[PDB]
């Protein structure tokens, strides 16, 4: 079978410390 | 290879890499460590 990913499966990129940001 | 060869000599090689993340540092040069100091301005050094 087979189904929408949605927009699920994000993880941290990188293990620093970022808050009440926008980070690309 | 012969011990008469200096381009043709053998030689040994080693090749350091160092990996510098951001995870938790794992192998440190030998400067001893020293007490924390609050709300002070210092130099500090945290891993490198």
């Amino acid at each position: 079978a087979y189904t929408n990913s949605f927009t699920r499966g994000v993880y941290y990129p990188d293990k620093v410390f970022r808050s009440s940001v926008l980070h690309s | 290879f012969q011990p008469t060869n200096v381009g043709y000599q053998p030689y040994r090689v080693v090749v350091l890499s160092f990996e510098l993340l951001h995870a938790p540092a794992t192998v440190c040069g030998p400067k001893k460590s020293t007490n924390l100091v609050k709300n002070k301005c210092v130099n500090f050094n945290f891993n490198g």
